[PDB]
């Protein structure tokens, strides 16, 4: 999260130096456990400023977001990912830690301390009413089965769910790969432990989420068009968090040239 | 168990001609319906007096005969019929007033009583007599009507 | 049969000069005069 | 000339269409061939004859084209998103040429298609270039196919109509035109842009129509090919139809024009048009009368009781003066601003040049706003489907008062509940709402069978659905498998598929939890059957909630100028409603008020699970919730991650998505309109709008008066302190307190305040509903896909909703009504080429276009024009001609034809069935009851059609609850019954096995029906042709026995001088006669209208007026009652509930067109705007005892007998093109009581 | 009420609401039997609506049995198993001087207060709860119950 | 305000026999409608007072 | 008989109207209009 | 009723504050304004 | 402290403020 900043923190507080007590008054209420209306012209100051940077910002970070093989993100409320279409499952959360008593002891950030109280009640007010769903729910499915992998006693197996280009796709947009021949791309990689997943899942090419890469100037993205679902992995599976899509032969490549989407079915391996 | 056919068999078989442009029969069953209530409205109407000190049922104000309607007005004839039958399965305070209400509306041209305040008249909606007050002489003591 | 409908538009015309009978014509620029009455305004008492 | 320029058939046609020969077979046959078979580009060198006069000038800068290549750039991964020149809204297709992205098609040469290579391109290999020139191609070449067929052929039959001078009839009230062909701007700026395209002598159209879409001529080198101005003349002509079937001025037409060609000259066509949509009614319509001298007539309508049963009632004539003026000002200040950017002022200084010539309220005042309405571009805009979801979809609401934090409760599971200190207009709606909720939730409706097979109906959608993506794709999140084809399996995924899909466990499991995987797929069963609560609670809140009786009638009421009206109408309605605040108070509503009901009760196979309620901090406890509440916590759990969208459009080419937003394509943002304007006029202006008379007002105004909502739009009717309205003080001060209340919480209201009134888009000016003619052109024709669907006979249905949809409009029926016949006649030369042999062909002959409803223009015995265009279809119109001329062509085949040796007792001895069939009557007769969609070959894997799988388990959804059990009695006792007693019908009573059957209908009506299918069409369709029964129908038959002749004209319902209808004054004959003779305001007597239908409750399978009519079809018989029973039983209903409708269906108190109904007597669509209520049942008799014979005297058997009586009077009487007349029976050729049994020989079957 | 029998039960005719039932059948035969009714309807159409009623007192319905007779029983048991006992003020039927106006609860101590000898409708909170019911579907339970 | 459905409404409930040739309740129901139907002539009545 | 029974008993609103509700009309918009009202004593069925 | 018997019934400092602590707030907040305060008698139910 | 969360939790059972501090000062 504030990887929309990496175009703000400075920007709403240039957005509110020229109200001068009711954006002090205002700050006080959200510390306090009643609201005001000091509050409500420091939200509308904020609320009408993030809908005209962050949101632009936010929809041309698309394939950042969903597409990179397999990300994980962080926001600050489910309007941060809605007001732009962003095609993510957003879980919500709640720490057992509380958050803003943490927050007034931040050294050296942006403004002061009291500017993050300000920007987080603007971010918590486009919450959306929704049970925030406890964040230990989520740890224990990403960062989950990891945890038990340092007493398998057993050597991972990687296996990896790749994708293939056809070779003359490349060539066809200045681009120049070796020897003409199909080239794969791992678009998920994944670790079984004791060779079951090779036994029935290899090469049984699941088809449902088709797969779609698209090369540009330093970085390919994969998009699923039938999506993916997590249940359909069978278990002892373990995939990674955050994977980012790599070239099975990367040396095949020379030149990197062009740009050019193509698409694939997908296998283990 | 509720079982409305033994009241249609009832019914239908009375012999009325088909030369008359209003069939009697077929109006009462016209309003007498079978829109898919399964009859809970009876059991919430029983269990309702068990509560009654909470809530009190009142008579559905759309169910009226209504005014300017005669009682020559044969859908406006049984709906003061069934209002009346339907009286003290109600657990309101005044009902038997809108029930004895709404025949005195029906015909308020060839009977006139006289009812006990100003602010209404006769054919005042029988929904209108909900206070203790406006209960007219006539229905407290029946020899004041001649 | 079209003089048969020749026959039924003399019946329609003389329906509606027997409507314009009841309740006739009556010019607005008329009935302009004898509504606001602020139109002939007051003569200017007060010079 | 024009008229000696044409090929010999049309020539002759358009003379016999004129009125001068009654058009035969052989001149319709010949002038139908003359089309198909010559080039559709010669019928533009017919311009080159004609003189002209107009001083309209194109400019060259037509022909000038920025390039595709710099507007068409693919911003994204794979999707062709333009980028806007100036704006966001600037991509509906770029003014470009495919000049150089053509490939010449050998069959057509000089005429390209896409080119091979670049099509190749695009499929397999993406080229930012080689796939935007492929969304342009297919967008250019589909923009230009929103059109009912070609244009070039729409303008073709324009010059047959205007060929000839239009035959006088005679009538009295019949104005020859004043339209000129050689005065006219419109088809002057035709032929002037048309001299470009023009290669040594020929002119090539550039962009013949083809149904897979547009085929653009190749440009010799030098000239380019411009895909404006294939929509530059798609809109001349359609102004140059609406300007000859309105009598529209050259003037005020070459306005029109004007605005046409700044449109092409400029960078965008589309574009352009759209930004100066709402240019023309708002310098007319909107502003009419605001000058001083105004005064005309206007009807006085009432409100009779306005709480409800809308029934507005016309009493009386108004006379209007100086006051009651419209107190809004005119538009001319704001519209001609936003009209001077483009170039256009002089356009806009003529038409406010011609309305300050109308200057009271008049017949040709009310006409002049019908001519500047009808100059708005009515052609449909095509704009990319990947762009178009980017620019409506996803537009999320800006609040200006959020709900805070701290408002809500603790959560209970997910769902949050609302603290009781929050007032405001959240406060309103959340208690509107759980309100609702524990109204439903208590309630012994929705528990019974036949209302769970009701709603189980609702989901799969008998009319409309979308291409849902599939199941088990979806499904491998959860682990239900899917059901799978048992034999060959057409179908693909069709709304019911889904249902069969999946129908194990009541069409839902609680073990299919996985419903909130890939919603809403357009470019759900289980996803529309979780809002099962949502729509529950939603139609509670529509109570008080059609258009011909509580629109039209409305409309007028709110345009009198007594009562100043505000028009509401909500902008993106759809994309209001979020879960940032509008979503969450409802679903958080709904879950307080779904606690009333008993919190163990399973409702629509949810059961009842438990929950975690955490909303106090002291004690949460694990709390047992209802069954209709776990609906509410997997709705919050879907209407807070958005709607998923698989939008992959074919127009782009590898455009496919995956859209997540928060917009609907039910009737809740219906449902929330009246709630919060209720909470408006209470609460929120009377609390601030700053003016004492303003507050005065407020107060005594509530919402079930002086409001009406309907879906987004609304009309605010004001309390009577009306007219005298200030509106520097009072009406713009209620607005901007409007406009700033709906903002703050998302609502973006649009008001336009006018003294017209518009209610779901039928605008009405001081008591007079003015047709817009644009909502629905001439020549214009949605499509929505690449390749369209045209087989040859689903073009007749075109034409026949091409010309009843012109007259629901008043458009001048004589330049219409030949207009339409030219048009029919194309229509009846089709055909059809095998892939792998011989071509086929149809000839469908006239008289089967009488038989579909368009009357016909000169019959052999008449003068021509004297059938009027409410003449009826079917058998009502065909007995109404027949009945008409039935003296005459007896006395003709008496001196013709050799009389026939026997006697037909509706005739004489006179033989006519052998001069009908000379006439061609008896073809086309049998024409239009042969069937015209290809009939789904019957192939199955296995059966021999029988064993079907995926059709006998669709019954299996439908079957729930030992339901079946009540069809399965239906249709026995019916069949024990019926085959053997009496009343032996033969066929099925309209009983619940029908319907699984027809979602298969509507389901495996799959596209491309084979060739083996089409040619079995074109076969039969043939062989009814040649060898038509000579003998006509069995209703027709027993009809042609009734003499009805007409006397003079009824006592009139309107002054007939005050404009009821936008234009239907003398110019015109007979619909200023019908719409005066008969009155508007259709609300009559409860004895001949009120909307009965005793069933109500339809399963949504089966058709109400085919039960309507069989439970009275029996009734007419000697039907036991167990005959009933035994039909209502399977429809499904109980038996107690069949039993009280068993008793009712009488014919006394049964609605007269009901029993009308029992004989196929049908009210028809052309005159459901009219008040023939009283007209049925005061005038038009069936015995005048003195007229009539005593022969035709309908004894005892008159109460079922009058109504069919009445209707084959009034069939008559709106026949003839006159005023409307009291018809009487004459005599019946046989007795009435001959011909009630006669018909009851029938209504055995 | 009466007790609950141990005995096969038929339906009866001298219950409270069975003799309710054919009396007001009974007087509206004598509405429709008057003489400014029978002016105006025909006086085929009253034999029919005279034929209509009088088959409807004759049906021989369950209900009024059964509220003389199991449904106290039944009453009596199940306000002991609810998870609420139930709250019931005094019925009093047709009495001008005693129709409860307001069943009131108050949750603060008045004569703490000041309010020693203010009226009960100021000190106390009322319950404003009415269930509206129908006739029509109370009537049809009421004439036709097995 | 002038309703005129609520005469309309008492005129047709009344039953009479369909076996009559002139019906007495169809005479008067087209005879009650007026000549143009415009009841404003019951205000000009009261204007003209 | 029934037709006319059914005009007797009809519950309208105009004859409470002309008696009550109309002289305070008359009243007040005899001083709105532009012309007060010329008026002469009414007679009722006496010959001379 | 219900509604009334609630706002008669609701506890408020407001009643005590007028009568007990706001005449102490009235006459420290008279003595520190330039403005001293300009007063004429209330007179309550008394015409004369 | 003026606040109607005492008032309106009563009140809707049964469904800066600048004009109360000006009558006391003109007081």
């Amino acid at each position: 999260d504030s990887d929309a900043l990496g175009d703000f923190l400075e920007r709403l507080e240039n957005l509110d130096p020229n109200l001068l007590d009711r954006a002090v008054a205002s700050i006080l209420s959200p510390t306090s456990d009643t609201s005001d209306d000091a509050v409500t012209t420091v939200l509308d100051a904020f609320n009408a400023l993030y809908r005209e940077i962050m949101t632009p910002a936010q929809r041309a970070r698309l394939p950042l977001l969903t597409q990179q093989g397999r990300v994980l993100a962080f926001a600050h409320s489910d309007y941060e990912l809605l007001s732009a279409n962003i095609p993510i499952q957003v879980v919500r959360g709640s720490i057992p830690i509380d958050h803003v008593v943490n927050l007034l002891a931040r050294r050296n950030r942006v403004g002061g301390t009291a500017l993050q109280v300000l920007l987080d009640y603007c971010y918590r007010t486009q919450a959306s009413p929704l049970a925030p769903t406890p964040a230990g729910r989520l740890y224990k499915q990403l960062f989950g089965p990891w945890l038990m992998v340092p007493r398998l006693s057993e050597p991972l197996i990687k296996l990896r769910l790749v994708a293939s280009a056809p070779a003359k796709v490349l060539r066809a947009a200045g681009w120049t790969i070796d020897g003409d021949p199909p080239l794969e791309v791992s678009c998920l990689c994944a670790y079984v432990t004791d060779r079951a997943a090779a036994t029935a899942l290899i090469e049984r090419r699941l088809d449902s989420r088709a797969l779609v890469t698209v090369g540009g100037d330093q970085l390919m993205f994969v998009e699923y068009a039938p999506p993916l679902p997590l249940v359909s992995i069978p278990r002892t599976f373990l995939l990674p968090v955050t994977y980012v899509v790599h070239w099975v032969p990367p040396q095949r490549v020379l030149l990197n040239g062009g740009n050019v989407s193509f698409t694939s079915g997908l296998e283990w391996t | 168990v509720l079982d409305p056919t033994v009241l249609t068999n009832a019914i239908t078989t009375i012999s009325e001609s088909t030369t008359q442009t209003i069939s009697p029969i077929s109006e009462i069953l016209r309003l007498l319906q079978p829109m898919g209530n399964d009859y809970a409205a009876f059991w919430k109407c029983i269990a309702s007096w068990a509560y009654n000190g909470l809530v009190t049922t009142v008579l559905s104000e759309d169910a009226f005969p209504d005014s300017s309607q005669s009682i020559t007005h044969l859908p406006s004839m049984w709906k003061c019929l069934f209002l009346t039958l339907a009286g003290p399965m109600t657990s309101d305070p005044h009902s038997p007033v809108k029930v004895f209400m709404a025949l005195a509306n029906l015909l308020a041209q060839p009977e006139p009583i006289a009812i006990g305040v100003p602010g209404m008249h006769q054919t005042t909606p029988a929904s209108q007599f909900s206070h203790p007050g406006v209960w007219p002489p006539g229905f407290l003591n029946p020899q004041l009507i001649n | 049969a079209t003089p048969m409908i020749n026959n039924a538009i003399r019946s329609f015309l003389t329906a509606w000069d027997d409507i314009r009978i009841l309740s006739p014509d009556v010019s607005s620029k008329s009935l302009s005069a004898y509504l606001d009455s602020a139109v002939a305004n007051g003569p200017e008492l007060i010079i | 000339e024009l008229f000696n320029a044409l090929p010999q058939p049309l020539q002759q046609l358009s003379l016999a269409l004129a009125g001068e020969i009654p058009l035969t077979d052989h001149i319709f046959e010949q002038a139908a061939s003359t089309w198909h078979v010559q080039p559709r580009s010669l019928t533009y060198k017919l311009l080159d004859h004609i003189p002209f006069a107009t001083p309209v000038v194109v400019p060259p800068s037509i022909y000038h084209s920025l390039d595709w290549s710099k507007c068409f750039a693919v911003n994204q991964d794979r999707v062709e998103r333009i980028p806007t020149i100036d704006n966001p809204d600037d991509v509906y297709v770029p003014n470009s040429d495919i000049g150089p992205l053509l490939t010449s098609l050998h069959t057509i040469p000089d005429y390209g298609f896409l080119h091979p290579t670049i099509e190749n391109d695009a499929t397999t290999l993406r080229a930012e270039r080689a796939r935007c020139a492929s969304t342009f191609y297919k967008i250019a070449s589909s923009q230009a196919r929103q059109v009912k067929l070609d244009p070039i052929r729409m303008l073709g039959f324009l010059l047959l109509v205007q060929a000839r001078p239009r035959v006088p009839s005679g009538l009295v009230t019949d104005q020859p035109t004043r339209r000129d062909p050689t005065l006219s701007p419109a088809l002057h700026a035709i032929w002037q842009v048309m001299q470009y395209y023009k290669v040594a002598g020929v002119y090539y159209a550039p962009a013949l129509v083809v149904p897979s879409g547009a085929i653009w001529w190749i440009p010799p080198p030098g000239k380019r090919n411009v895909v404006s101005v294939q929509y530059l003349l798609t809109d001349l002509i359609s102004l140059a139809i609406l300007a000859h079937m309105t009598d529209m001025s050259p003037t005020l037409e070459l306005t029109g024009v004007l605005m046409y060609l700044r449109a092409a000259s400029s960078h965008s066509y589309a574009y352009t048009l759209l930004q100066m949509k709402s240019v023309f009614p708002a310098l007319s319509l909107r502003s009419m009368y605001r000058n001083k001298g105004f005064g005309g007539k206007a009807p006085a309508i009432e409100w009779t009781e306005p709480r409800s049963k809308y029934k507005f009632r016309w009493t009386g004539v108004t006379q209007l003066h100086d006051g009651l003026r419209p107190r809004s000002p005119s538009m001319d200040v704001p519209t001609l601003e936003t009209l001077a950017k483009y170039e256009l002022v002089d356009i806009g200084h003529t038409i406010i040049r011609e309305r300050n010539a109308h200057p009271q309220h008049n017949h040709d005042s009310v006409r002049f706003v019908r001519d500047v309405m009808a100059l708005t571009s009515g052609m449909y805009l095509v704009r990319q489907p990947t762009m178009s979801v980017l620019r409506e979809y996803s537009q999320v609401p800006d609040i200006k008062d959020p709900i805070p934090p701290s408002a809500w409760t603790g959560p209970i599971g997910n769902v949050r509940y609302l603290l009781p200190s929050v007032q405001g207009p959240a406060r309103h709606l959340y208690d509107t709402w759980r309100a609702a909720a524990r109204q439903i939730a208590q309630d012994p409706q929705w528990h019974d069978p036949l209302n769970q097979a009701i709603m189980r109906a609702q989901y799969v959608t008998a009319r409309g659905g979308s291409s849902a993506s599939l199941k088990f794709a979806l499904k491998v999140t959860g682990i239900v498998l899917p059901e799978y084809d048992d034999s060959k399996v057409k179908k693909s995924s069709k709304i019911y598929q889904a249902a069969q899909i999946a129908r194990i466990a009541f069409m839902l499991l609680i073990a299919a939890i996985h419903a909130e995987v890939t919603m809403g797929i357009r470019n759900n069963v289980i996803q529309q059957a979780i809002s099962a609560p949502h729509t529950l609670v939603a139609n509670y809140i529509n109570k008080h909630m059609v258009v011909t009786d509580k629109v039209i009638p409305l409309i007028l009421y709110a345009s009198t100028p007594p009562n100043t009206v505000v028009n509401v109408d909500i902008k993106a309605c759809d994309a209001s409603i979020t879960y940032n605040y509008f979503l969450s108070v409802i679903c958080g509503a709904m879950h307080e008020g779904f606690e009333v009901g008993n919190a163990d009760a399973a409702f629509m196979g949810v059961p009842s699970t438990i929950v975690s309620d955490r909303r106090s901090p002291v004690a949460p406890y694990s709390r047992p919730i209802s069954g209709l509440q776990t609906m509410v916590q997997h709705l919050a759990d879907l209407y807070a991650a958005g709607f998923r969208y698989s939008v992959s459009d074919a127009f782009s080419s590898g455009n496919k998505f995956s859209f997540p937003t928060s917009t609907f394509p039910s009737t809740e943002h219906t449902a929330n309109n009246s709630t919060m304007m209720e909470y408006f006029l209470n609460v929120h202006a009377p609390s601030h709008v700053k003016s004492a008379s303003l507050k005065r007002i407020l107060t005594d105004m509530t919402i079930q008066r002086n409001y009406v909502c309907q879906g987004d739009d609304g009309i605010l009717l004001l309390p009577h302190e009306a007219a005298s309205k200030i509106s520097a003080d009072d009406m713009n001060e209620l607005l901007t307190c409007l406009r700033d209340y709906g903002q703050l919480f998302g609502w973006n209201y649009d008001i336009d305040w006018s003294d017209t009134a518009e209610y779901l888009k039928l605008y009405a000016l001081m008591g007079c509903r003015i047709p817009n003619t644009s909502r629905h052109p001439p020549v214009g024709k949605e499509y929505a896909a690449p390749q369209t669907d045209e087989i040859w006979p689903s073009l007749i249905d075109i034409v026949i909703g091409h010309h009843l949809n012109g007259v629901t409009d008043v458009l001048n029926w004589r330049e219409w009504l030949r207009f339409s016949w030219a048009f029919a006649c194309y229509s009846s030369r089709g055909g059809y080429t095998n892939p792998r042999g011989q071509s086929f062909s149809a000839q469908y002959p006239w008289w089967t276009f009488v038989y579909l409803g368009i009357p016909p223009i000169l019959l052999p015995g008449q003068t021509p024009f004297i059938h009027s265009c409410y003449m009826p279809p079917g058998d009502q119109g065909m007995f109404s001609i027949l009945n008409g001329w039935r003296d005459w062509l007896i006395s003709h085949a008496s001196t013709t034809l050799p009389p026939l040796r026997h006697n037909h007792p509706v005739w004489g001895l006179s033989d006519v069935p052998s001069l009908l069939s000379q006439f061609g009557v008896y073809a086309g007769y049998h024409a239009a009851q042969h069937y015209r969609r290809p009939k789904p070959a019957p192939e199955t894997a296995s059966s021999d059609s029988i064993n079907q799988i995926t059709s006998d388990l669709t019954e299996y959804l439908f079957y729930d609850s030992a339901l079946k059990a009540r069809v399965m009695k239906g249709r026995y006792n019916w069949e024990r019954l019926s085959s053997s007693l009496s009343l032996n019908v033969g066929s099925r009573v309209p009983s619940l096995f029908d319907v699984p059957g027809k979602w298969v209908a509507a389901g495996r009506d799959a596209e491309k029906p084979p060739p083996s299918s089409v040619e079995d069409m074109f076969t039969s369709l043939n062989r009814c042709i040649r060898r038509p029964t000579h003998s006509f129908s069995r209703l027709l038959e027993l009809y042609l026995r009734v003499h009805v002749a007409l006397g003079e004209s009824i006592p009139l319902a309107i002054d007939p001088d005050v404009p009821q209808v936008a234009g239907a004054d003398p110019a015109n004959d007979d619909h200023w006669f019908k719409y005066t003779c008969l009155g508007d305001i259709p609300s009559a007597t409860r004895n001949y209208f009120g909307e009965s239908l005793f069933v109500g409750r339809v399963v949504s399978g089966l058709d109400v007026e085919a039960v309507d009519a069989t439970l009275l079809r029996l009734k007419i018989l000697g039907a036991p009652p167990e005959a009933f029973i035994a039909v209502l039983n399977g429809i499904g209903m109980s038996d107690s509930e069949a039993h009280q409708i068993a008793g009712r269906i009488s014919l006394a108190n049964a609605q007269l067109v009901q029993i009308a109904r029992v004989v196929h007597l049908s009210i028809p669509s052309s005159w459901m705007t009219l008040n023939t209520g009283p007209y049925i049942h005061h005038h038009a008799y069936d015995f005048k005892p003195g007229i009539t014979q005593p022969s035709a005297k309908s004894r005892d058997k008159s109460i079922w007998m009058s109504p069919i009586l009445k209707l084959l009077c009034t069939s008559y009487a709106m026949t003839v093109a006159g005023p409307v007349r009291t018809s009487i029976v004459t005599e019946i050729d046989g007795s009435a009581a001959a011909l009630s049994g006669n018909l009851r020989v029938w209504m055995r079957d | 009420n009466q007790p609950l029998p141990r005995l096969t039960v038929a339906p009866t005719y001298d219950s409270a609401m069975s003799n309710w039932i054919s009396t007001t059948i009974a007087f509206f035969i004598r509405v429709v039997n008057s003489v400014n009714m029978t002016a105006t309807v025909n006086d085929l159409t009253r034999r029919t609506m005279t034929g209509v009623m009088t088959a409807m007192r004759q049906v021989k319905t369950m209900t009024p049995f059964y509220i003389q007779h199991m449904c106290p029983t039944e009453l009596s048991v199940l306000a002991s198993v609810t998870v609420t006992p139930p709250f019931q003020v005094p019925f009093t039927r047709l009495v001008q001087n005693d129709v409860i106006t307001n069943v009131l609860v108050a949750r603060v101590d008045p004569a703490q207060r000041g309010d020693a000898a203010v009226d009960i409708r100021a000190t106390h909170a009322t319950f404003a709860a009415a269930l509206p019911v129908d006739p029509a579907a109370i009537v049809v339970a009421m004439l036709c119950g097995q």
